[PDB]
């Protein structure tokens, strides 16, 4: 929100070059002026014979502008032989990755291409190049000894790059191994110590890189895109990198150690060729000391409105936590084809409130996809999904779209304020463009008034008006207003203060002043530093008696100030900003002389009171609950009163009830901080006496792990007043959680079984399927589905094995659902490939683990009926009913307290035979 | 492949010498020519790579001269460490092509061999067969020639032949000759005689063993 | 700081195959090529092939064809090249070396020593050869002992317990188609001669006996 | 009688409007001093005025175009009309609603173009030795379906510059197999080969004349040349009426968006066609690949419907981007292509089985719903799509247009049509919301009385700070004994308690919540039923309390979603019939099933019940026992006649069956056949 948005510095580089597609700051420890480094990838160079060789250009912020290349390389193509190229410069794009740490900085060409030492094939090894001391030396590191499509021939290494805070460079190379990709990690000291021009392929000790893995991930892309930052458990930064081709083009985010390549974690993206991966992006948003990964997804479809699905772009935050699992969040783009992820910047610490902040683009979206910039300010919680600001595109398009927010670079702060400032590129207009922030300002104001109260008896100064007795009373404001970095010195506030609020419509005018005569007052204001509240007394006085039409109501003074924008002062110029939520202006009001005695002044004795329905808690799963109220104050009126419902702080309010007409339809209100998980209803200034309210509160909670004995409301009414200000606390009991209903049942897939079947023959070694006959599946269930499940429980399964000597249902295989282990008897395999009940059994018992918020145990059993069986039996053929049956019993609720309820029940599953 | 031939394979130099070494290429290699040194305990360190140039660590002493066919490794003013076995390889096409090395030799005053004769003794004297060893020790220019007499004929078979590296501190070469003979053999000459002809002196040294007893 | 560790010296029968190991430290080895160089005893530099890690890519010398069968495994950086039924011309000291770029193979091993020959491990024995002959023993005095018999390859010679060191000549064993022929000669002042300790000290690791002849007598 | 309208601050007749078109005003003097005011209908008409003046107005749909549905597209004439009204104009008043409906129609005999846009990698040899001959065959089976064919043709091989082709070391950069000693044209980004024509000889000729180059990334650069087929009009040459497939073939994957960044290629594909003269691409070398998106809306723009045919190596992929290109079709190629033809067959009688509706740039300040009537007489509600159409039926939708409000001045027009289809229904909306007085009278200061002065429908409004009829009262100075019966009669509340009582009427106040609302000020804008404590669930806005909820949402917070695309199985039949689909989530009516679409049913009674039912139904008449009608089981495949089942080794369930008046079927059930099913069916009753 302090970007200054006015007055930015406008960068160019040649038309064609691309200008601006990699950005960053140059902090220099020798010279005082700090520079910017603009990629050029297409830019023509002076290098001869080379086209298009592109380069990094310098510029200055202050004083004398425009910009000068930084010469790495003058030299053309060496030569392998006699007119025999041993490289390839045109079209390198040098300047295609642009980073910078201290006095060093590193520039990529990874076009550029390479003879082999042998053959003549001609390579995109890519190549980088680390400047400091004066010292210029060649990095490339995917230029080896083993050069192919299989090796890195084609890696184009420098694609992406970062440096760690320690000492060493971490470069993303795309196209390595078949495009499966690869990291490879050098210590910069290495790099500049064991630079010799003679030799092409470099050996660099304590290099870290990955290897060759499984050809299904070819064409993953892995390096794609990198970053740097601590990860696994502390110390050195741990290495992430977008791999955006990989799992068939749904694009993965990998994390390998700093100290090995072994790696931590993985994320994956949503939905196909979203390019998730295709930014990425480490800080630590919520400033708990814990690196948070942010992935940008820009080609991502959302599903709005109507459910039409639509490219809006997507970005991820993967917030950090101690227990190794990390908590993320989803953000979407806000329009359709902006490729909302497409650059993710940390900015850090914007505004100094002590939160690091991030800068996420869509170059292609916003009118005339011209290309916008939002702004996200860091919390506690985490990345403030609302955006603070919004900069937006500067040059509207001649071929390219300028692509406004392509490249972007943050968290370096460019000119002496305490604040970060951010470049963003745009190359498509071969320009950049860098946003300076302001110094942010936090101001307290405060208010106070003599006494609390309003009498036209309470008359006391007297006036040049008239003939004076007249009730009057003293108001003084005041502001105190300091903030980080530079702030020139003495700033000036326009404050204007009106007395009313329910007022100056027109018509009847609440109060007046003891001076001015007004219900308007200005003050011209001038505070500084950051100390020393500066005051200003001013008494006011009343309307008396007659003429005023009164009122219940308070009258609600109210004060507001703004900051001097041309009375402000810079080099150039730069107006400092309030800050973003620190309300401008304030209210206050006293009561009515009305009630209490003749003093104007009383001690009401204020009652709250409470009552459940039944209160079953669902264990957690989506619990409705409400509750009756009765608050009464036994005593007189209580001034500014106020419901203070004391909550567990893991609960949702869901609304003020509106539906039984005992109840209150009233104004409620959400509080989240100063630590309060209290809700406030507003009651009224002027509350009555003897007066009775009845409310109800519905709300929705979960109560996360093992806290679940009882649940505990805390409620208390609380006032103005000078005694008894404040109701009793006053508890409310809840019933802790609740049973569930489970249920198991089965059946029997050919339910029926009809008369002779063709084809049919029985021997006693007739193997297989003709003899034993057609197969029958039996498939049984047990679900627990409720608001409770079963932490441990017991099945009891039996089949109808046999009906006498006979063999009747023969078992061929069993199956299994879930978290359950199963054991029967009486063997089932056989040479391979009433009914039931009080007779001989094949029963299996089962230990299911858990089936857990609507889940289940399926066992399918498939068996064939023997002829052995099926021979006619004395009488012909008559009506079977082959039973199986289940039961159940749940063993171990999850709480002692409260009734633990017990759970029966059992199922049978039955196969009618008939001719 | 192309044949590498270095035709100088003994250099003998004092400390602080221009050592030009030279070695010629079969077939014309585009100057793909490496120079390694391997010191006598046999470590080979590369020196220089493509005709001319220095590898990290080594010395500015080695100058790397060389085209076409004719190279030249120009060893700038000699040091101890510098004494070693100097080969050329051709790098250019496939199979790699070495050269013979040539081992560079510390230069001493020449110095007459100490040459001392040991007839059989003890457990020597009886194996039911025997050996006499001729031991010569500690003299400049190395080569020599050697050979033993037995009543003026001279011998071939029995005998096997053995020599030292130049000694550091003392510089000087020594060698062994020792003599093979069964009872029958040793038994049938009553004397025996150690001959070496050297550079030092034209009248050869003779060292002389009879045996005789009572 | 770049470290070619080799396997030691690998004495085997003829015909069969021994393997030796080189591990690669300090630089990344899959990315570079290996060269193998083999040295005969006195002789010269005789290039075997290179293999690259990673595609495992291997070409040999031709005139070793079918000899060197070249592995790389790539997960502990260590090249490996077997010799399939060494023949004793084999005998030979095997160096890996690190390929750098243009014609030139940068930093070697130590190189690993095999030794093609026959039968069994025989103990030495030292004959505490004295003159016998000469005048007076003039002044100094060369005197020493043979030693054959000796397979063992390495073994160790020495005068009055490494006390007296300057002065003590000890030649290289030669091959006697079995086993050994070494020599060790000694001159030291006739000012001491034979009032004095002086013991030939052979020792041969294979035999675990140390062997110690002083010679009174001639 | 006065109950509402009277509660709600009247003090204009275009406010009594705007309050809702249930209720009615009056205007010039009908009845001055007379009986109440507003207070409803036919009530205030029965009392003096709606003679003349008394201005209610309803809303109205009048259709401007029917003409029939057509029956034979063949013949010239261009009429089509497949959509039966073509354009209808809309009047709706403040918060009120209308429906309307539309008949969508698949002619029978209507023309098809099929363009057959196929990859020439090397891996495609065997595929063009088999394609070959397709071209008449194909012509002779679509003869068959459709009178007017013509077919086109164009290949591809990904994009021919920078590390997806071959940077050209050798000799081979104008032959890409030198090693494989087999001659190949060198790589090409996309080359239009056949204009449409109903000439298919030259189909064969020109595909005859065409030879395989070489890939080195096994992606290609298929989604080009598929953004170029459709968005080049010209060149392809697609008819304006007709049916239009994109017969897209691969063996491979596909190049994703932003791929091109590795070649160099920065700028984002632009959707317009760049197939030149020479027929080659003249932006693959420059432009990078579309996204999937951006394909999505120009297949839905030019009007083409996308046939994926893959090889079975890729089918899963092309699938799940089938299913990220809404209304894409895919089909399993053999690895030569022999059965192209008839999946491309297949294809069509696919395709011209579903009508989808869409709805395009409909204004934010309005909101549709649908009901679909398409089998018999069976109506699926909240469906704007059906599907199962035997080629030449003709469905129905009925839409409910409901307006928030009445927004502003302009006539906005939008667009229902069915998804690739050329007719489209356009709906017009007009806004009414005036009073009939409203251009009649001006206040000109003062026209009523002396003061601040207004006046319309011959009453008045005073200005700024003024009240009652004639315009007096202006620092409330005036009229302070006039209050009397505030809210109730002599009642305890004087005006909702947020404002003062002057001039017998009241002025509203409040908090710095801004707006509010009421006659006695009794309503406000802030405090709605919420769900998570967001507005109403954010996804609504709140006036008196009451919420007046977003484009597509209902509930009274709110959160109840109108999306029906969120209950869908196995390619349609929504919560898989098997539940009822309730806020976008299936509530499973009772299988014992669970999960989203109620699709994972772990238990389950058998098919044979069911089955037995439909084959009573079609071979028997129905009969059993509950459920008296004519039909509408629908059932897996063509049931042909066997006098035998048997153990083949294939996928096959033999289930008997009884029923009512004693039948014994048998009957064995194949599944899996070329992405069909196969019923056998017994002969005769038997029994
Ligand atoms: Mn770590
Ligand atoms: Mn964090
Ligand atoms: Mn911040
Ligand atoms: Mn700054
Ligand atoms: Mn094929």
């Amino acid at each position: 929100f302090n970007l200054d948005v006015d007055s930015p510095a406008e960068y160019s580089g040649p038309e064609g070059s691309y200008f601006g597609f990699a950005v960053d700051f140059f902090v220099p420890s020798a010279s005082s002026r700090m520079f910017l480094l603009v990629g050029a990838p297409k830019a023509n160079t002076t290098q001869p014979g080379i086209v298009e060789g592109g380069q990094v250009l310098k510029c200055d912020w202050s004083s004398t502008r425009r910009c000068q290349p930084i010469e790495f390389d003058a030299t053309g193509n060496r030569d392998y032989a006699k007119d025999d190229p041993l490289e390839f410069k045109s079209h390198q794009w040098f300047g295609a990755s642009v980073r910078s740490k201290q006095d060093k900085i590193l520039a990529c060409a990874p076009l550029y291409h390479w003879r082999t030492e042998m053959k003549q094939e001609r390579e995109p090894v890519g190549t980088c190049f680390l400047q400091d001391g004066t010292k210029t030396v060649e990095y490339a590191p995917c230029r080896s000894q083993d050069i192919d499509a299989d090796g890195q021939g084609f890696c184009q290494g420098g694609f992406s790059i970062d440096f760690t805070k320690a000492d060493r460079v971490l470069l993303g190379g795309p196209g390595s191994f078949y495009w499966q990709g690869q990291l490879i990690s050098d210590q910069v000291a290495e790099i500049v110590s064991k630079y010799d021009p003679n030799v092409y392929s470099i050996k660099y000790n304590n290099q870290l890189a990955t290897r060759t893995a499984q050809a299904i991930f070819d064409d993953s892309y892995l390096g794609y895109s990198v970053a740097v930052g601590d990860f696994n458990g502390d110390g050195i930064d741990d290495f992430v990198s977008g791999v955006p081709r990989a799992a068939r083009t749904l694009g993965m985010v990998y994390i390998y150690d700093g100290k090995n390549m072994s790696s931590l974690y993985n994320f994956t993206g949503e939905q196909m060729a979203a390019y998730f991966g295709f930014s990425v992006a480490a800080t630590d948003i919520n400033g708990d000391d814990y690196a948070d990964v942010f992935i940008g997804a820009p080609l991502f479809m959302d599903r709005g409105s109507d459910g039409k699905l639509q490219e809006v772009g997507q970005v991820s935050v993967s917030l950090q936590r101690a227990s190794g699992d990390f908590q993320t969040t989803k953000l979407n783009g806000f329009e359709v084809f902006a490729r909302f992820g497409s650059a993710i910047a940390p900015l850090g610490d914007l505004d100094q409130d002590g939160f690091n902040d991030i800068a996420i683009a869509a170059p292609y979206g916003g009118e005339d996809k011209k290309g916008i910039v939002y702004i996200f300010n860091g919390r506690s919680t985490g990345l403030n999904a609302v955006p603070s600001q919004i900069l937006e595109g500067q040059w509207a398009a001649r071929s390219m779209p300028p692509s406004f927010g392509y490249s972007m670079k943050g968290a370096t702060d460019i000119d002496k304020n305490g604040y970060p400032d951010l470049i963003v590129g745009a190359f498509g207009v071969d320009r950049a463009i860098l946003y300076r922030a302001r110094p942010v300002i936090t101001v307290n104001a405060g208010l106070e008034v003599y006494p609390s109260i309003l009498n036209q008896d309470n008359k006391t100064c007297s006036l040049p008006g008239t003939a004076l007795k007249v009730s009057c009373f003293n108001v003084r404001f005041c502001l105190k207003a300091d903030g980080k970095g530079v702030l020139p010195r003495k700033l000036n506030f326009q404050v204007e203060l009106l007395l009313d609020k329910l007022k100056q419509k027109g018509a009847i005018r609440r109060a007046l002043f003891l001076y001015s005569r007004s219900p308007s007052h200005s003050k011209n204001m001038t505070i500084s530093r950051g100390g020393l509240m500066q005051c200003e007394e001013l008494i006011a006085y009343l309307r008396d008696e007659s003429e005023f039409r009164d009122k219940l109501t308070p009258i609600t003074i109210f004060m507001e100030y703004r900051l001097d924008y041309r009375t402000a002062a810079d080099t150039t110029g730069l107006q400092p900003i309030l800050n973003q939520f620190t309300p401008a202006n304030i209210s206050r009001q006293a009561h009515i002389l009305l009630d209490c005695g003749e003093d104007n002044v009383c001690k009401p004795k204020l009652e709250v009171s409470v009552d459940s329905d039944q209160k079953k808690i669902y264990i957690g799963d989506d619990n409705p609950l409400t509750l009756i109220v009765k608050a009464q104050n036994q005593g007189e009126g209580a001034y500014e009163a106020e419901l203070i419902v004391s909550i567990p702080l893991q609960a949702d309010f869901i609304g003020v009830v509106r539906n039984n007409e005992a109840l209150a339809r009233l104004s409620c209100a959400f509080k989240t901080e100063n630590q309060t998980r209290q809700v406030v209803c507003d009651l009224g200034n002027p509350m009555k006496a003897g007066t009775q309210l009845l409310a109800g509160l519905r709300f929705s909670v979960h109560q996360q792990s093992e806290m679940d004995t009882s649940v505990k409301f805390d409620l208390q009414i609380q006032s103005s007043n000078l005694f008894d200000k404040v109701s009793p606390v006053v508890s409310h009991k809840v019933d802790l959680a609740v049973l569930a209903a489970v249920e198991i049942r089965g059946v029997s897939s050919p339910d029926h079984v009809f008369l002779p079947i063709p084809n049919w023959e029985h021997k006693e070694n007739p193997e297989t399927e003709e003899d034993v006959g057609p197969v029958v599946q039996h498939i049984y269930e047990l679900r627990n589905n409720g608001p409770s499940s079963f932490s441990k429980a017991m099945l009891h399964l039996q089949w109808p094995y046999k009906y006498n000597n006979n063999t009747l249902l023969y078992i061929l295989h069993y199956d299994i659902d879930g978290p359950m282990n199963c054991t029967s008897d009486m063997e089932i395999n056989p040479l391979r490939i009433l009914g039931c009940g009080v007779a001989q059994c094949l029963k299996i018992v089962c230990q299911v683990g858990r089936l857990d918020r609507g889940k289940s145990a399926i066992l399918y059993v498939k068996s064939l009926l023997w002829t052995e069986t099926f021979m006619n039996k004395e009488n012909q053929n008559h009506s079977y009913s082959l039973k199986s049956s289940a039961s159940f019993n749940v063993i171990e609720f999850p709480y002692k307290n409260l009734p633990i309820e017990d759970i029966t029940n059992s199922t049978l599953v039955t196969t009618n035979v008939t001719w | 492949d192309i044949q590498m031939t270095q035709t100088t394979s003994s250099l003998s130099a004092s400390l602080g010498d221009r050592v030009i070494i030279s070695c010629r290429a079969s077939q014309d290699i585009s100057n793909y020519l490496s120079w390694y040194q391997q010191k006598p305990d046999g470590t080979v360190k590369l020196l220089i790579f493509y005709t001319s140039k220095l590898h990290s660590g080594v010395p500015s002493r080695f100058s790397g001269s060389g085209s076409g066919t004719d190279y030249s490794l120009t060893i700038s003013n000699l040091d101890q460490e510098d004494i070693a076995t100097y080969f050329c390889q051709q790098g250019n096409t496939f199979p790699y092509t070495f050269g013979g090395g040539t081992k560079v030799e510390m230069r001493r005053a020449d110095a007459a061999p100490t040459v001392s004769i040991f007839p059989p003794s003890s457990e020597q004297l009886t194996s039911g067969g025997a050996s006499v060893v001729c031991f010569l020790n500690n003299f400049y220019p190395k080569d020599i020639n050697v050979k033993w007499k037995i009543d003026g004929s001279e011998r071939q078979n029995g005998v096997l032949n053995s020599w030292t590296d130049q000694d550091s501190k003392d510089s000087t070469y020594s060698m062994s000759s020792t003599l093979t003979l069964t009872k029958d053999e040793y038994e049938r000459h009553n004397s025996y005689t150690c001959e070496a002809t050297h550079k030092t002196s034209t009248s050869p040294i003779v060292k002389s063993f009879n045996r005789n007893e009572c | 700081q770049v470290q070619l560790q080799q396997s030691g010296a690998e004495l085997a029968e003829p015909g069969a195959s021994v393997k030796m190991s080189c591990k690669a430290s300090g630089y990344t080895f899959s990315s570079f090529w290996m060269h193998w160089v083999k040295q005969r005893p006195g002789q010269g530099l005789e290039w075997i092939g290179y293999i690259n890690p990673r595609s495992g890519y291997t070409e040999c010398n031709e005139i070793f064809r079918d000899k060197a069968t070249m592995t790389a495994d790539t997960s502990s950086s260590t090249a490996y090249m077997q010799l399939s039924g060494l023949t004793s011309e084999d005998s030979a000291v095997y160096y890996c070396a690190s390929f750098l770029g243009r014609g030139a193979m940068d930093y070697w091993g130590q190189g690993t020593s095999v030794t093609v020959s026959s039968a069994k491990t025989t103990a030495p024995s030292v004959y505490p050869l004295a003159p016998v002959c000469g005048d007076t023993t003039g002044s100094s005095v060369t005197l020493g002992c043979l030693v054959k018999g000796y397979f063992p390859e390495p073994v160790t010679l020495t005068w009055n317990s490494g006390s007296l060191s300057a002065g003590v000549h000890t030649f290289p064993a030669v091959l006697q188609s079995d086993l050994y022929t070494l020599s060790s000669s000694v001159t030291v002042t006739s000012s001491t001669w034979p009032s004095q300790s002086i013991t030939c000290n052979v020792a041969h690791p294979a035999s675990s006996t140390k062997v110690d002849k002083k010679i009174e007598p001639r | 009688g006065p109950n509402i309208c009277t509660t709600r601050g009247v003090s204009s007749c275009q406010q009594c409007l705007a309050v809702s078109p249930m209720c009615a005003w009056c205007s010039d003097e009908a009845l001055p001093l007379g009986s109440p005011r507003c207070d409803l209908k036919e009530n205030l008409l029965k009392d003096n005025c709606a003679p003349e003046s008394i201005e209610f107005p309803v809303s109205e749909a009048r259709v401007l175009e029917d003409r029939p549905l057509s029956d034979k597209g063949s013949g010239d004439s261009s009429q089509v009309t497949q959509v039966s009204p073509q354009r209808i104009a809309l009047r709706l008043r403040p918060d009120d609603s209308k429906n309307f409906s539309i008949q969508v129609r698949q002619v029978e005999d209507y023309p098809v173009d099929i363009y057959y846009l196929m990859d020439l990698s090397y891996s495609m040899k065997d595929d063009l030795w088999s394609i070959q001959n397709l071209g008449t065959k194909l012509a002779t089976q679509m003869r068959k379906l459709t009178s007017n064919l013509r077919i086109g043709f164009g290949a591809f091989v990904d994009k021919p510059v920078s590390p997806y082709m071959y940077i050209s070391p050798p000799e081979a950069l104008e032959n890409p197999c030198y090693d494989m000693k087999t001659t190949c044209l060198p790589m090409f980004g996309y080359k239009h080969v056949l204009t449409l024509t109903d000439q298919v000889t030259r189909f064969n000729e020109e595909v005859k004349k065409q030879s395989v180059s070489r890939n080195r990334d096994a992606p290609e650069g298929g989604f080009d040349a598929i953004m170029q087929a459709t968005v080049c009009d010209e060149k392809i040459g697609w008819r304006n009426d007709a049916s239009h497939l994109l017969v897209f073939t691969t063996d491979a994957k596909t190049h994703i968006a932003l791929d091109g960044r590795l070649a160099g290629i920065v700028q984002p594909n632009d959707g317009q066609c760049h197939v030149g003269s020479d027929n080659h691409y003249s932006a693959s070398t420059t432009m990078d690949y579309p996204s999937l998106g951006l394909m999505t809306e120009k297949l839905s723009q030019k009007n083409i419907n996308l046939i994926f045919a893959v090889t079975e190596n890729v089918v899963n992929l092309y699938q799940n981007y089938s299913e990220l290109i809404p209304g894409t079709t895919v089909g399993v190629l053999s690895m030569d292509s022999s059965n192209v033809l008839q999946l491309i067959v297949d294809a069509y009688g696919k395709i011209r089985s579903k009508v989808e509706l869409e709805v395009r740039d409909l204004p934010e300040e309005l909101s549709l719903s649908f009901n679909a009537t398409c089998l018999n007489n069976e109506v699926i509600p909240g469906l704007k799509s059906c599907m199962g159409l035997k080629i030449g039926d003709t469905v129905s939708f009925s839409i409910e247009a409901k307006v928030r409000g009445c927004p502003q001045e302009k006539e906005k027009s939008f667009t229902i049509k069915p998804v690739g289809f050329k007719d489209s229904l356009i709906v017009q909306v007009t806004f009414d919301c005036d009073c009939a007085c409203q251009a009649q009278a001006e206040p000109n200061s003062h026209r009523c009385n002396n003061g601040n002065g207004t006046f319309e429908c011959g009453v008045c409004r005073c200005g700024p700070g003024w009240l009652g009829s004639q315009c007096e009262c202006s620092e409330e100075d005036y009229r302070p004994s006039q209050q009397d019966e505030c809210s109730p009669r002599e009642g305890q509340p004087v005006c909702s308690q947020r404002g003062e009582c002057l001039c017998g009427q009241c002025v509203c106040h409040s908090s710095d919540f801004g707006k509010i609302t009421g006659k006695y000020c009794e309503c406000d804008d802030f405090s709605c039923v919420r769900y998570k404590g967001e507005m109403c669930s954010g996804h609504g806005q709140c006036s008196c309390g009451d919420c007046l909820c977003d484009s597509d949402w209902t509930g009274y917070y709110c959160n109840c979603t109108t999306r029906t695309d969120t209950c869908m199985s196995s390619n349609g039949l929504l919560c898989s019939g098997r539940g009822k689909c309730e806020c976008g989530s299936c509530v499973c009516i009772q299988p014992g099933s669970y999960g989203d679409t109620c699709e994972k049913c772990p238990t389950c009674p058998d098919a044979c019940t069911f089955k037995k039912e439909c084959v009573e139904c079609k071979k028997f008449d129905r009969g059993a026992l509950h459920d008296e009608n004519t039909c509408n089981r629908y059932c897996r495949d063509e049931i042909e006649s066997v006098k035998e089942l048997k153990d083949t080794g294939k996928d096959a369930v033999n289930c008997t069956y009884k029923n009512e008046d004693d039948c014994v079927v048998r009957f064995q059930y194949y599944e899996d056949s070329s992405g069909k099913s196969i019923l056998y069916v017994v002969e005769e009753p038997e029994c």
